[PDB]
DNA sequence: AGCGGCCCTTGTGTTCAGGAGCCAGCAGGGAGCTGGG
DNA sequence: CCCAGCTCCCTGCTGGCTCCGAGTGGGTTCTGCCGCT
């Protein structure tokens, strides 16, 4: 196939192709309106003399077509409404990208999400499945449930009647027990449960089905609180000492001069080395000498700073200036940092050398 | 008029012929140059194990024997018409040796990448 | 204040390598969001970065935990998904193209060439002459010499794009004509040596030529570019932050379209339109080129004009 | 002009029109209208004698 | 109708502009009087160096920032917590403290944002 | 020109008739009230009448089937009125009626109220359209050049600006070459010649010069010929322009089409776009040629820039009219999108919800409220400083504010010339009062007997020309050119004359009986020339 | 601008004078150091001048 | 209801300071060299 | 042992870019809206 295909390699006697911007989401319409007019200018003076004409999906607001002449690109595009701003100007595709063109490439569960409008809205949810024929999706998140409203006995109905001045209920874990001394009625399927038309889990998470035109998807990250109310990486920075673990120059340290994801690439700089090597994540480790400044951005205690008695294989072992006492965490999670550590508070809450009222 | 779809919905390509049409147009007349050994008219059943919902891309060839594309697409022999880029999917095991037996090679239309 | 106070003796001038740049910022990542706030939270990855400085009166830096008046800005930085043109250092740059060759990325001229050697014991101390003379020389030269003997061809400018237009060619049919890209360009200027660069004039240390192609575009502070508070609830952004905005657009737009295949004309596009938002953003007056009109058909006003002329930062504050 | 506005020493902002500093006189007259759109849209004429 | 009432002006320490901290405009806006360029050069032949300083520094626009004294460049001082430091040099003790224009520290943040190195040797 | 759309149905949708209603205003239930121009002031309203139009859309499907319906009176926008003018609600009220509505009676009107503020035009100066000014500017490559900035009596197609200028000495001689509107290098003129349609270089000497006796002209246009020779067919010619044209069609057919588009319609508007006007477009270009001659030979003195008769006065009427078209062109347009984007679906439409009044109102609202006439987009690139805000410091204030006057040539030019008064202004312009800042000279105001005229149609006067002994141009031979007196109407060279002298005379009689030529109508005999020129401008 | 900016004096001063942006593009280009002697330059960063 | 695009009418359009001087790019022409006869 | 190319260089021209005094007091309009998704 691949032979015959070099024998069907475009050339200067085969036609050409020109791109036509056009509105988005019509080219179906308009190649399929473009045939009907070909086909009924047949039979008049003015046949079109394009040769085809490409409507790609990978591509949006634009169609291509195939003709000897530009001219008679425009004469077949001319007449059509979404082609007006194509009409304009009429782009030549070069050779070597027609086959690029025609060239088509085709190719999650457990991830956090966030939703759009309701009263669910701005609260992080975990997928359970996905259906993109009925254009729905199940979310997993904290129920919000008023305790209030199963106590009076509402009707959903009436409460969005109403909604205009009722607040929202807060989030928390749902319990059968609490519903059973408010009166309210408990149903049991499974390890579902029944409540309200809703299947609650055991633990106590809501699953529910929403559109994903209403679930958001992109620009969705959650927080370390969120997740820990649900409940590889590297941490490699400029100015840091890394040895080679893994690959033929083992036992050399060198310095982290560039950063980057996957592969970092590093350039690092060993002992009576002026060269620079390259190694990837995997063999890069986080390696670093007796007695010196070590910081730990994430572990039990992170945003802490020690030093090291010892390196063992995978427990490296720090004392905090703030407590004598010891702390052993992954020597990945360590780093090296002459700086002090700066103990930044979060979200300003207080600040250094503030007064307080912790008692009258 | 006939070979161009009908409309916009219900939509398929031919895994053989590469050819679009509607799921209706297909059982009324089927592939204009696949009729004899395709057969879709006359069973609803042989359009759907003929035709696939997944498809990639459309183009249409108002003279396939001197469209280039037509050529690099190897429906230059077929009447003109809209094809699609590519489909998805095989046909059915047993056609494919009836194919055989009659001498017609049978060839993907898989010329899309898979990833 | 416990840092000893000092006067000053002299300013050294220069580029910000990327590197610096990404070290400088406080967006680490850079900025991907062209939104400022987020339901009234000022977004951290967005351009109202609260590291960047302190948003509201009566607040704090999230960085240097300073009030309006003791904060300084705090820059962050835009990781561009293409190398983009600098307007500003665009004739230098098409002069250092012209110096050096595009494959070894050598001199035209050899620095142990007499001639060479008598321009630069000459031009001690000024760069600028050191670089015309060096330029006049590679002008008069088309091959690249322990080089790779080939044909240099001749660069033109078309608003912001480059041309490398080659005239005899090497081989028999190899290209004639070809739009330049940051990219290439990027590469041929990091390929070039540090002592060729210090030949072209332009001391290594504080300049080189790859970082006058624009690759971590730096983002002024809210200082810089302040949002005033209306008299209505809804706060007004700098033309600054407008542009800025429109940058991350395309910057994300780009990036989007590089992560899933797209058309290579259409990524092409999006190079054109983010080099051409930049440039704007830098100076919103070039010749030729549209003005970045902010609406209604109001021109923005970019760095350049900030610091033009009368009633300019220079002029009319300093 | 006593004027305040709602906010999103508790929700109100003073949007207050205060004589131009420096200024004095007697308030000459005041008006009282709907704008275009019916908002009410006061002017005063002030009148100082020099 | 030109009245000296409608004319007489002045200031001390009134409102300032936003984006620069000089005082504002406008004798409306309780503003400030232009120590113009005319003005700047006059001092000059003057030779009042003194009051040159005072005016277009000290009554203007004070300002005080740190700046590393390896790269030249401002880093962010905590004052706080005394917390001085430079993220691209990663040092704590080497940084000065710099008195200058708001003005000047305004232009070299525009010129950093152009990508320029207005790095700021005290030595 | 009507719209027409296709989706086939087919409309029409045109404009039959205006009418005006008098300033209202209506509250929230409805209620139209007589905005008081005080009231006006008072609630910073904008004294404004709504404008209607009748229309009438015929939709044609098949078998010519006429679905004519008519839409009367469609609101389309308000168009603020200049207080005291006819259709103002003051207009011929007595000063007890003025006092009773809280208004003074010495105050002149002559402004408008945008949203409470009073606003002022300033007429704006402006070379006078339609004529033929030769300048010499050594500065240039060309030691002479004619121009003319010819213009329809109305078009929304701004002024076409024709050059036809003496390249400077130094091959042989001196070329002539014109430079035409939409075309980026110039033309040899026997080149534009033979694309009108005349070959013959006897036909096209008979059109320049008149009297074949003079060597001295026919010798110096001699060297245009040289360079136009090998063009000698009017198919040639019309390929030659459409090449030089700005985007040339590389079919010769299409490059001839546009070219012939370009000469009929382009170029000299004023002497006439539709076709067959070749002869009278050859005749007035000869003309302009035959200006540039004398110039270039001294026999004819160069025209004078500042010289103020060879200006105009846009006063509120034109400006709002140019406007004013500009915004309807716009309606018009949006009009169309809308029904074209209905009638695609092949359902109706409804041209109320077609029609856009905000686009008319909130245009001219904004022009004169912010001064930059032109599109509020396009605001750097209009002009500002028209419609200031009138002056109310005192009477005589408010007086010269009414009657100023300004000339665009901006205030950054240094050249004292424009700047300069000029000879031409007596009894026309006040010699005194002008800015003494930076506009000095630039900003004028009007005598006290002056008076602008705000011109009238010249088809009366045509016709009596006509009745008269005058003979049409294309009716005359080359010939009788030379001795006889050629006849201007705004630029038009119409005919030519036998006694200038008793025709002047007749017209003078005319113009004082007021029987035929109102007084506006201007009449000059260059009785040293052989012209006479007849203005009817506004 | 020519005469004075084709001098050796500093990029400050000749960006004070004219040219302020291409003048800075070309210090920044070449890396050199403005040596803080003249009176504009000390005025900018507010010093006692020489 | 929020994001995207965009109106300069002539898709092709008038002067948004015009003019006064520097500086860069390129056409052209001559001086002189050099591999063929 | 000339010599027509061919290289190098200088002239000259054209075209492009930046500047065009200092301050002051007032005023108004505007800082999106509609089609598409
Ligand atoms: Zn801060
Ligand atoms: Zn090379
Ligand atoms: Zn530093």
């Amino acid at each position: 196939d691949d032979i015959t295909q070099q024998q069907l390699l475009p050339g200067v006697k085969d036609p050409n192709l020109w791109t036509v911007k056009c509105k988005i989401g019509e080219e179906r319409a308009t190649a399929i309106s473009l045939m009907r007019k070909f086909i009924a200018y047949q039979f008049t003076d003015t046949p079109l003399q394009i040769k085809s004409v490409v409507a790609p999906e990978h591509v949006k607001g634009y169609i291509y077509v195939e003709a000897y002449k530009q001219t008679h690109v425009k004469q077949a595009i001319e007449g059509v409404g979404n082609l007006r701003l194509g009409y304009w100007n009429q782009q030549m595709v070069p050779i070597k990208e027609m086959t690029d063109v025609l060239k088509v490439v085709k190719e999650k569960p457990k991830s956090w999400v966030r939703l759009k409008r309701g009263i669910y809205k701005d609260d992080i949810a975990q997928v359970d499945y996905v259906e993109p024929s009925q254009n729905t999706i199940s979310l997993k998140m904290i129920p919000r449930i008023d305790y209030d409203r199963i106590k009076a006995r509402m009707s959903l109905k009436d409460w969005f009647a109403k909604r205009k001045k009722f607040k929202r209920p807060p989030q928390r874990l749902f319990d059968a027990e609490k519903i059973r001394s408010l009166g309210g009625d408990v149903a049991s399927d499974g390890d579902f449960l029944i409540f309200e038309g809703n299947r609650y889990s055991r633990k106590g998470f809501l699953f529910k089905s929403f559109a994903m035109s209403a679930v958001i998807t992109e620009g969705v990250k959650p927080t370390l609180s969120e997740l820990e109310k649900f409940e590889r990486e590297h941490n490699f920075q400029p100015g840091d000492n890394v040895e080679v673990c893994e690959g033929e120059l083992i036992n050399l340290q060198g310095k982290i001069l560039s950063v980057d994801g996957n592969k970092i690439t590093i350039m690092p700089k060993h002992e009576d080395l002026k060269d620079m090597l390259e190694f990837p994540a995997q063999e890069l480790r986080k390696y670093f000498k007796m007695g010196d400044h070590v910081k730990v951005i994430a572990g039990r205690f992170e945003g802490d700073t020690g030093l090291i008695v010892r390196v063992e294989e995978n427990f490296v072992i720090l004392f905090s200036d703030l407590t004598m006492h010891e702390l052993k965490v992954l020597p990945r999670d360590l780093q090296l940092c002459s700086e002090t550590a700066s103990g930044v508070d979060v979200g300003g809450q207080h600040e250094w050398g503030e007064l307080v009222q912790l008692d009258p | 008029l006939e070979t161009v779809p009908k409309d916009l919905r219900h939509l398929r390509a031919c895994l053989l012929c590469s050819l679009v049409k509607t799921i209706d147009q297909f059982e009324y007349d089927g592939c204009d140059n696949c009729d004899a050994y395709l057969q879709m008219k006359g069973n609803r059943e042989m359009v759907y194990d003929c035709t696939s919902s997944s498809f990639d891309g459309i183009i249409a060839m108002m003279s396939p024997e001197d469209s280039w594309v037509s050529k690099w697409q190897r429906v230059s022999n077929f009447k003109p018409g809209v094809y699609a880029v590519s489909v998805t999917g095989r046909l059915p095991q047993g056609i494919v040796r009836e194919l055989k037996s009659r001498g017609v090679a049978y060839k993907s239309r898989d010329t899309a990448i898979k990833t | 204040s416990a840092c000893p106070l000092r006067t000053i003796k002299r300013v050294q001038f220069g580029v910000l390598s990327p590197d610096e740049l990404k070290r400088m910022s406080v967006t680490e990542g850079g900025i991907k969001y062209p939104e400022t706030t987020e339901g009234g939270r000022p977004k951290l990855g967005g351009l109202m970065d609260p590291r960047q400085g302190v948003i509201e009166r009566t607040g704090r830096c999230q960085t240097c935990a300073g009030n309006m008046t003791e904060c300084p800005g705090h820059f962050g930085h835009i990781e561009l998904a293409k190398p983009v043109f600098h307007v500003g250092f665009l004739v230098k740059t098409m002069k250092v193209l012209r110096c050096v060759c595009f494959f070894c990325s050598k001199l035209l001229v050899d620095s142990n060439n007499p001639k060479i050697k008598d321009i630069l014991a000459k031009s001690k101390g000024q760069p600028k002459k050191r670089l015309t003379h060096v330029y006049d020389l590679c002008k008069g030269k088309n091959i690249c010499e322990g080089g790779c003997g080939r044909y240099q061809p001749r660069i033109r400018r078309s608003g912001l794009e480059l041309y490398a237009e080659w005239k005899h060619v090497n081989e028999d049919s190899q290209e004639k004509k070809i739009l330049l890209s940051p990219e290439r360009v990027h590469e041929i200027f990091k390929r070039i040596s540090d002592e060729e660069c210090f030949v072209l004039g332009m001391e290594p240390r504080y300049a080189r030529p790859e970082w006058m192609i624009v690759t971590v575009l730096p983002v002024p502070p809210l200082s810089v570019r302040p949002a005033v508070v209306m008299q209505g609830s809804a706060r007004n952004q700098d033309d600054l932050t407008h542009k800025l905005a429109d940058i991350v657009k395309i910057n994300n737009q780009l990036r989007r379209n590089e992560q899933n295949g797209a058309a290579a004309h259409v990524i092409a596009e999006d190079v054109k339109l983010l080099q051409f938002h930049v440039a704007t953003m830098v100076d919103n007056e070039l010749p030729g080129l549209p003005r970045a009109m902010q609406k209604s058909g109001r021109p923005l006003k970019s760095l350049k004009q900030r610091l033009k002329g009368k009633e300019g930062r220079v002029r009319g504050n300093l | 002009i006593g004027k305040t506005v709602t906010l999103p020493r508790y929700t109100k902002r003073d949007c207050s029109t205060f004589l131009r500093t420096s200024e004095t006189g007697i308030v000459d007259q005041v008006m009282v209208t709907l704008n275009q759109e019916g908002y009410k849209f006061c002017k005063i004429r002030v009148r100082s004698v020099r | 109708k030109h009245m000296v009432d409608d004319k007489i002006h002045s200031r001390a320490r009134g409102p300032i502009q936003i984006l620069n901290r000089q005082p504002m405009e406008g004798r409306s806006r309780d503003g400030g009087l232009r120590f113009g360029e005319m003005e700047r050069d006059c001092q000059i032949a003057h030779g009042a160096a003194q009051f040159l300083r005072e005016r277009l520094f000290e009554a203007s626009d004070p300002y005080q920032v740190h700046v590393c004294n390896l790269c030249g460049i401002m880093a962010i001082a905590n004052t706080r917590t005394h917390t001085y430091e430079c993220r691209g040099c990663r040092n704590k003790t080497q940084i000065s403290l710099v008195r200058m224009p708001y003005a000047c520290k305004l232009l070299f943040q525009e010129l950093m944002s152009m990508s320029i190195a207005p790095r700021m040797m005290s030595v | 020109p009507p719209i027409d759309l296709q989706a086939p149905p087919r409309y029409l949708l045109k404009f039959e008739q205006i009418y005006l209603s008098k300033p209202t205003h209506w509250e929230r239930d409805g209620a139209p009230s007589p905005m008081m121009p005080n009231e006006a002031r008072l609630r910073n309203l904008t004294y404004s009448a709504p404008l209607y139009v009748d229309i009438t859309k015929t939709v044609i499907k098949e078998g010519e089937e006429q679905l004519q319906t008519q839409h009367q009176k469609t609101f389309i926008g308000k168009i603020p009125i200049m207080l005291r003018s006819t259709y103002c609600l003051l207009n011929g009220l007595t000063d007890r009626d003025l006092c009773e509505l809280n208004e003074c009676p010495l105050d002149p009107g002559g402004y408008f109220i945008i949203n409470g503020s009073e606003k002022v035009l300033i007429a704006q100066e402006k070379m006078a359209t339609n004529t033929v000014y030769v300048f010499a500017k050594k500065d240039s490559k060309y030691a002479y050049t004619g121009e003319c900035r010819s213009c329809l009596e109305n078009s929304s197609r701004p002024t076409s600006t024709i050059w036809v200028s003496m390249l400077a000495r130094g091959a042989i001689g001196q070329r002539i070459v014109a430079t035409l509107p939409y075309i980026k290098q110039e033309v040899p003129i026997i080149i534009v010649f033979r694309a009108l349609g005349f070959v013959s270089d006897r036909d096209i000497l008979e059109h320049i010069i008149y009297d074949f006796e003079d060597p001295e002209m026919m010798e110096m246009v001699k060297p245009s010929l040289d360079e136009a020779f090998v063009i000698q067919e009017q198919n040639v010619a019309l390929n030659f322009i459409g090449s030089r044209g700005a985007k040339p069609g590389v079919t010769k057919e299409k490059r001839i089409k546009y070219a012939k588009e370009v000469l009929q319609k382009e170029m000299l508007p004023h002497v006439g776009v539709s076709d067959f006007c070749e002869t009278k477009k050859a005749y007035f270009l000869g003309y302009m040629v035959h200006r540039l001659l004398l110039a270039a030979l001294g026999r004819r003195e160069l025209d004078d820039r500042d010289h103020y008769g060879n200006k105009r006065l846009d006063l509120a009427g034109p400006l709002l009219a140019f406007l004013f078209r500009g915004m309807f062109k716009n309606l018009l347009k949006e009009v169309r999108i809308y029904a074209q984007k209905f009638i695609d679906r092949g359902k109706d439409f409804n041209l109320e919800l077609a029609i856009k009044t905000r686009i008319i109102s909130d245009g001219l609202k904004y022009s004169l409220a912010t001064g930059n006439w032109g599109d509020q987009k396009k605001a750097h690139q209009a002009r500002a400083g028209v419609s200031q805000v009138l002056n109310r410091l005192t009477f005589a204030s408010t007086l010269s504010h009414l009657r100023r006057l300004n000339s665009p040539i901006g205030r950054d030019g240094k050249l004292a010339k424009p700047r300069q008064l000029h000879n031409t202004l007596w009894g026309m312009v006040c010699p005194a009062e002008t800015p003494e800042g930076h506009a000095v000279g630039l900003v004028k105001n009007l005598a006290l007997m002056a008076y602008i005229s705000v011109g009238s149609q010249p088809s009366p006067i045509l016709e009596f020309l006509e009745e008269w002994s005058m003979e049409n141009l294309e009716e005359i031979s080359p010939a009788a050119i030379a001795d006889a007196t050629k006849i201007f109407v705004n630029g038009c060279w119409v005919g030519i004359h036998k006694d200038p002298e008793q025709l002047m005379n007749t017209l003078r009689k005319l113009r004082r009986q007021m029987d035929i030529i109102v007084s506006e109508v201007s009449m000059i005999r260059d009785i040293r020339e052989r012209e006479i020129r007849i203005y009817t401008d506004a | 601008r020519h005469g004075v900016n084709r001098q050796d004096t500093g990029p400050l001063m000749k960006c004070s004078f004219e040219e302020t942006v291409d003048v800075l593009m070309e210090a920044a280009a070449h890396g050199e150091s403005d040596p803080m002697k003249g009176v504009s330059e000390n005025i900018m960063l507010g010093q006692l001048a020489p």
